């Protein structure tokens, strides 16, 4: 579907179509994923070389996807410490709130502009 | 028969890297055989000496692997079951196999323990069919503790994926943060688009692989 | 009335014992089913078969079941005199061997071939074989060679007979006649 | 000798689009017994005059999901290969072969089948090894192994996958011993 | 069982159309690993109101050539055998086969199902 959107570029938004995908399977998302990514650094190195480049805000929601990154990149971070430790619980809750991180950060995932 | 070994490089996606290599021939015909000399015919190949018969056993096998925690209790009821329960020769060199010698319908089934953090094993189960695979795990199952979790493993042990899964995110949040980092010194010196980009394409080639270690985990 | 009622069915679609006597050996990832026939079953007449059917309260799953089908005759004592026709199938086992056991109940079906009415399509379920781990842990069904040398269970032989890639030959050696065959059979190769 | 550097010359240079030998790899969905079934349609095609003669051979390689696993898979890959025979100018073959599904739904699909032509006169006269020539290099998706039967042009009572509730080895181990819809998405440049 | 009386009784008449349960056979080359195979496409249409319960299942025969032989051949016959699941009214299943060589490159006529 079209969804332009007007805080992320300083003057026009685009009219950028959005893709999702839905399904009961966090696996077939993984891999539907991977398959559409790579057949979208295809396009966009297709096109970059001949296509211009749009201007940014610079400003509000780089930095609230930097605060929001690097909250998760700490806690990731101390997971791989107490994994290490091997203290108790070995490895399930940490499995479960990896699969949470991933599903935060896939819903809007690079806004190529 | 002309035996030929191809090689491409994951790292690049220009396929930049096929290598190939030419390793030699094998003649095979029926008189070779017809006085054996190769052939791995049993139980007299017990005392296994030319590494070559065991290799060629590890390919030809069906092969099965197994996660074991005992989660309340230390577990070496396996150094007792392998080596009287299903009568396992150690073979010398590689001291991490298991050559079943038990003498009906178990013989010359290979099995391989390793037991880190005396809890957590894992057993992979070379069998000469899968009949062989069952009736394996059945008499496992009647020596095991009563908490001994056993699960199926396609690709990989689950500490290794969830170490897997754990770098590929660390370093794409990173490559992400790297991104915001690279805007945010622009802002001392409105965004070149190009710049934005350029550091997506970075992005993708980890993001790529966070969502690999994901469908391995989200099997799993 | 229940019970009444399935005996209702039965004689709905409707005393000869046409087959003695169902038996089945493991032979390696290999399920070997056989029956023993009488002489009021023609095989001349008869184009027969012999399906297995798995139980739906173990088998939560559609995998569909195949099996095939061998006809084995032996002469018995040539030197009226014994024929004994056996009719016998296969299939695999790691399959079935997914809930430690299981039942398959055990089909035999008749079609007449003279006949292009196909009027006579008989059936007889002639029993069923349950089997499972704690059966085979104990051996008991396997055949396991060399300890298995001497062949006194005819089950066994039959198994082999179903279970095994049977290649035929003929041998014309015409300068010469032909009298190597039994010494190379009893000798070169040892035969019991 | 002579045709065979002619081909590789033909090959290895014209940076072109159209190459004398090709080799085509499209994807089908098949059924069998009742499964449904994952097809490799391999066409090789020759637009030229080269004619393979024989010491002409091809060599398909299927790579599976390409990360370093620390116990392993069972299988890391398969490896088909044929004698091409004489094939001349114009002529064509196609090859089917299975990628699909492993044992329980077992395919982790970036899956990649690899092409390759294998020259070497120690099959005509020796004397000094052989050739490898690679040749279309296709990748398989999730995009492509998608299915769509309600949508579906015949509007035809097909029956439903509903792939094994279980393993076989898992089914087993449990009878022994005795929610949100997942999302991603992507927006990007009009 | 009252349903499995009924379905039974239908088919055991002729009203000359074998309306209550219909399975229709018909055969397709398909192609593998190299070599071209003969496939028979099993259909079974449920046409009448009765739903095939559990408790009902499919088995299909698949004879060779007919005339018992001097030498009893490898495999005189195979038979495939399904438990069919909840059918219900107007709805079916396809099955298709192997009917085709892969000893001898050899298959020999009529085969019959």
């Amino acid at each position: 579907r079209e969804v332009a959107m007007t805080d992320l570029c300083p003057a026009g938004p685009i009219q950028a179509v959005e893709i999702q995908v839905e399904s009961s399977s966090l696996a077939d998302i993984c891999r539907a994923h991977h398959a559409v990514v790579g057949r979208m650094q295809t396009m966009v190195t297709e096109q970059a070389t001949q296509g211009s480049s749009a201007p940014d805000l610079r400003v509000q929601y780089l930095r609230q996807i930097h605060a929001n990154h690097e909250t998760l990149l700490r806690e990731v971070q101390t997971l791989r410490d107490r994994l290490c430790t091997e203290d108790e619980a070995s490895s399930c809750a940490t499995a479960q709130r990896l699969l949470q991180v991933y599903r935060q950060l896939r819903h809007p995932s690079l806004i190529l502009l | 028969c002309t035996v030929l070994l191809q090689i491409m490089e994951r790292e690049s996606g220009n396929c930049p890297k096929d290598r190939y290599v030419v390793c030699g021939r094998v003649f095979l015909s029926l008189e070779d055989l017809s006085t054996g000399k190769y052939l791995l015919t049993f139980p007299k190949k017990k005392p296994i000496e030319h590494m070559e018969d065991l290799f060629a056993l590890l390919a030809a096998f069906h092969k099965s692997c197994f996660q074991i925690t005992s989660p309340g209790y230390a577990l070496n009821s396996m150094k007792v079951w392998l080596l009287e329960h299903m009568k396992c020769e150690i073979i010398k060199e590689f001291p991490e196999v298991y050559f079943c010698e038990r003498p009906g319908s178990f013989y010359g089934t290979l099995f391989t323990w390793k037991q880190r953090t005396p809890f957590e094993g894992i057993l992979i189960i070379y069998s000469r069919n899968q009949t062989v695979m069952f009736q394996c795990l059945h008499n496992l199952i009647r020596i095991l503790p009563i908490n001994c979790f056993l699960k199926n493993l396609k690709s990989g042990s689950e500490n290794f994926l969830i170490d897997n899964m754990a770098f590929t995110l660390e370093k794409e949040l990173v490559t992400l943060s790297s991104l915001s980092s690279a805007i945010a010194k622009h802002e001392s010196n409105k965004v070149s688009g190009a710049l934005y980009r350029e550091i997506t394409l970075k992005v993708a080639e980890v993001q790529l692989k966070s969502d690999f270690a994901a469908q391995k985990l989200s099997n799993l | 009335i229940i019970s009444k009622s399935y005996k209702a069915l039965i004689n709905l679609v409707q005393s000869e014992q046409l087959v003695e006597k169902i038996w089945y050996r493991v032979i390696d990832d290999s399920l070997v089913v056989g029956v023993k026939t009488t002489s009021s079953l023609k095989l001349s007449l008869n184009d027969v078969t012999l399906s297995l059917l798995m139980d739906q309260a173990h088998d939560s799953r559609f995998r569909l079941l195949k099996c095939q089908n061998r006809v084995i005759k032996l002469s018995t004592n040539p030197f009226k005199k014994e024929c004994v026709q056996i009719i016998t199938a296969v299939t695999s086992l790691s399959p079935l061997l997914t809930f430690s056991k299981f039942c398959c109940t055990v089909l035999l079906q008749i079609m007449e071939r003279e006949s292009g009415n196909c009027p006579k399509d008989r059936y007889v379920v002639c029993g069923r074989v349950f089997l499972s781990l704690e059966d085979l842990s104990t051996g008991k069904y396997l055949l396991t060679f060399p300890k298995k040398k001497p062949i006194e269970h005819m089950e066994d032989l039959f198994a082999l007979l179903a279970a095994f890639h049977k290649s035929c030959f003929q041998i014309t050696s015409p300068g010469y006649a032909l009298n190597s065959m039994k010494v190379w059979l009893l000798e070169h190769m040892k035969c019991e | 000798l002579n045709e065979a550097m002619n081909v590789s010359c033909a090959l290895l240079s014209s940076g072109t689009g159209p190459r004398p030998i090709s080799c085509t790899t499209s994807t089908t969905w098949s059924r069998l017994q009742t499964q449904d079934v994952l097809m490799a349609t391999c066409v090789l095609e020759n637009s030229s005059s080269f004619s393979l003669d024989q010491g002409w051979t091809l060599c398909i390689q299927v790579l599976t999901s390409s990360c370093a696993l620390d116990l392993d898979s069972a299988c890391s890959a398969i490896t088909y290969t044929i004698p091409v025979d004489q094939l001349g100018p114009g002529a064509r073959r196609e090859v089917t072969l299975p990628l699909g599904p492993g044992e329980n739904g077992g395919l982790d699909l970036p899956v990649t089948v690899s092409c390759t032509l294998f020259y070497s006169l120690r099959e005509v006269v020796g004397g000094q090894e052989g050739v490898c020539l690679p040749l279309s290099r296709h990748t398989v998706d999730m995009l492509q192994c998608l299915r769509f039967p309600g949508l579906a042009p015949p509007h035809t009572r097909a029956p439903s996958p509903l792939g094994p509730t279980r393993d076989p080895v898992a089914t087993f181990l449990e009878t022994c011993r005795e929610l949100p819809p997942s999302v991603a998405s992507i927006k990007v440049s009009a």
